[PDB]
């Protein structure tokens, strides 16, 4: 009960239950990883009062792949998470393209969760006290 | 200054104006220092 | 499309979020410069008093950044790849002058610029420049030219707070390794080893003289008024 | 008026106990002035990357309705 | 105290501060340029803080406009 | 006329928007200069706090631009197309100062100067003159000298509000395409989501979370003082 | 100064504390003049 | 001035007098901006 800062939440996917009247939560690591999965799944004006969150990934769409590419898909990728999730340090992003003939490109992120509580993490008994920006 | 009252006629010396912007400064500050001392 | 000559790119901007592109902003240069450079700067308080024999300097701030680089405009007809034009360098210039100098009424300023070329990504704003008009044609029409240029380096406040994550202020956890004592952790995260019993009441300890070797502790930061 | 005897101020690197009301001891300025001097001011100054504090010792002679202004109507 | 320097419990390296109101610290995103602040013998006590703000171009002071330094 | 060697010009003028010339105001060389350069500043405001990693950069300012070339008068004859002359440069030099040096009892100012070769186009003041007499006659008649110019820049200030067409002040209207939101459009002209209650008011609509896609709709400014 | 009732709050201006240090001299004599010219 | 009362003494650094000439200025227009707020 020391990872309490971490929070609790729903599921993204959010699945109903029978057995008993509920819906399936998350926590810790496995919240922070769907988080991931939601921030790079949605584009930059589709919020309704959040109209700067998501990501422009979409962008290099039937383009060639080069090294001025691979830098632009690094500060996409970094400057999404620095905006929008307090509880990650990225590792390492690693970009390759695995198909000669399809048209794939296959990139890699590594990152590291941090144990110490971010000024912009908004988990309930914490922010309160903690939240300054 | 908020006050028209404290401000100097300026002028220059045709020597050959940024001796006239440190005289100025130097004005300023001594003026709020008179002013805060008459403060309870 | 690594035998490819890439060529270095300008775009403009309208806002401080680099996602909304200026209307035909973009100019693409048709030579590449041989070289750049950058220049960090960081600053320091070192007053001392007399009869002393050093100062412990102290850390005051990181200025902002540098980028340095030249251009040359040439439509002579010797380069392969490109063609003479009617009007020589006339249209280069006035298009690269729109994307990097010129004021912008919507915004009431000139515009955001950014600044890629393979490995580098630099965003700002245009210092200085110079343009030098070499060779003309008989009735005055130019044909080379070369410039030389500064930009400054920008930051969003918001995002200057999340690349400094500033951390006695936030909360903290650890495991107990074997060789761990109570005194010496509570001197690594606060500086002080004398609240090892204010980190012992926070988790409930009374044999805090031996730890086991897998317990999580918390360490709360300290009260502020 | 005895209080008003040696009068000064005296600047270093900045501490938070400094406050009117106490003593500190001065070393190393002459006969004249050495010894134990008592605090009757203090100035906090924090910028470009440093705390320094001025104190200040000894009394104004003056009193209150000698020297301040618009005391009455 | 013989040490021939003044007791700090840190090194002077490095110099932090807090600002807060009405119990709670003002936003990361205020600069803070200068604080002063005085005490002395028969006088009220007073302090001043000077923080950078204004932009030209926008047409307005965002510090000025919040409600962190209003009079009361 | 692509064929004939453009030369260059300076005439002066009287007012402030370039209408009214100066009678027997106008310069013609004899021969042009090498090359010519330009200069350009930029200004900003770069105070931070103590303590921070980058500061909180705002566009100040544009500084005046500045133009500089070189001149050359000879009357020795060995160029072709011209003859040599009984006083050599004397009335050359003479005939230059009268138009961009000497005071205009008229005006009780020096002239505006326009100064016109090929492409280039440039309206301002002079600054700066240097003078060398190089070679003369055993009588002491001079017959070649060297000039150094250096020019300002003038805008009249009517014409610079109409070049910085200055616009939350004025008067807006869009096209709904397919795609569009309500909150998203109000932010990208307001700079604030909020206003959506006001825009669709002044628009009589009561369904505004599905717009149709050809109505053409108003954004009135914000209110002042 | 033997008075902390009369030093000013030091700002600086990011131009590129020379020019501190010549005000605050400035204040210093133009005060130690006021107070002689109330002698006997 | 024109009067003696408000003149100071003349103290000098060897840093190694355009200094003593800027500061005396400023004692100069102090004194004049004090004197011209007593008229009616």
């Amino acid at each position: 009960k020391s990872k309490d800062f971490l929070g609790t939440g729903w599921g993204f996917p959010p699945e109903f239950e029978t057995s008993i009247g509920q819906v399936k939560t998350t926590s810790g690591v496995e919240d922070i990883q769907k988080s991931l999965e939601i921030l790079f799944s949605t584009k930059i004006g589709e919020r309704i009062m959040q109209p700067t969150y998501g990501c422009n990934l979409d962008e290099l769409l039937f383009s060639p792949i080069n090294r001025t590419l691979k830098t632009y898909v690094i500060e996409l990728i970094k400057n999404a998470i620095l905006y929008h999730e307090p509880r990650i340090d990225p590792e390492k992003i690693d970009i390759t393209q695995g198909n000669e003939i399809e048209g794939e490109l296959l990139i890699h992120l590594q990152y590291i969760v941090r144990a110490t509580n971010s000024r912009k993490n908004m988990v309930y008994p914490f922010y309160l006290e903690e939240g300054t920006n | 200054p908020i006050e028209i009252k404290e401000l100097h006629i300026k002028i220059t010396v045709d020597d050959s104006e940024d001796k006239q912007q440190l005289v100025a400064q130097c004005v300023e500050q001594v003026l709020d220092v008179l002013k805060s001392q008459k403060e309870r | 499309s690594e035998g490819k000559l890439e060529k270095l790119r300008i775009v403009a901007y309208k806002d401080s979020k680099f996602s909304d592109e200026v209307e035909n902003g973009e100019f693409i240069t048709l030579l590449n410069p041989e070289k750049y450079k950058f220049q960090y700067r960081v600053e320091q308080n070192e007053d001392q008093a007399s009869g002393t024999s050093s100062a412990p300097i102290r850390f005051n701030k990181i200025l902002p950044q540098t980028l340095e680089f030249d251009f040359l405009f040439d439509r002579t007809g010797v380069i392969a790849g490109y063609e003479v034009t009617e009007d020589g360098i006339i249209n280069d210039i006035d298009h690269f002058k729109k994307v990097v100098y010129d004021y912008n009424g919507e915004k009431h300023k000139p515009n955001y610029l950014m600044i890629t070329w393979g490995s580098l990504l630099f965003k700002g704003y245009l210092k200085e420049m110079d343009i030098e008009y070499k060779l003309f044609r008989p009735d005055g029409t130019p044909i080379r030219a070369m410039a030389t240029t500064k930009i400054g380096e920008f930051v969003e406040e918001e995002l200057r707070t999340a690349q400094e994550n500033n951390q006695p202020d936030m909360s903290h956890y650890r495991t107990v390794k074997e060789g761990d004592t109570l005194p010496l952790m509570t001197y690594r995260i606060y500086g002080d080893s004398k609240y090892y019993l204010e980190v012992a009441k926070a988790n409930g300890l009374t044999n805090f003289r031996r730890l086991k070797t897998g317990t999580e502790l918390i360490f709360p930061p300290l009260q502020k008024q | 008026q005895q209080l008003a005897k040696t009068r000064g101020r005296i600047k270093f690197q900045g501490i938070p106990t400094v406050k009117p009301g106490v003593n500190l001891l001065l070393e190393g300025v002459g006969d004249r002035f050495n010894g134990k001097v008592f605090i009757t001011g203090v100035n906090h100054q924090i910028s470009e990357g440093n705390w320094t504090v001025d104190a200040q010792f000894g009394l104004n002679p003056e009193w209150f309705s000698e020297s301040e202004s618009n005391i009455h109507t | 105290n013989n040490s021939g320097t003044i007791e700090t419990s840190q090194s002077v390296d490095r110099v932090t501060h807090k600002i807060l109101i009405d119990g709670s610290e003002i936003p990361g995103t205020y600069q803070v340029k200068s604080i002063q602040v005085t005490k002395e013998v028969n006088r009220i006590p007073t302090a001043r803080l000077v923080i950078l703000d204004g932009d030209a171009a926008e047409r307005d002071f965002k510090v000025s406009n919040s409600d962190h330094f209003v009079p009361g």
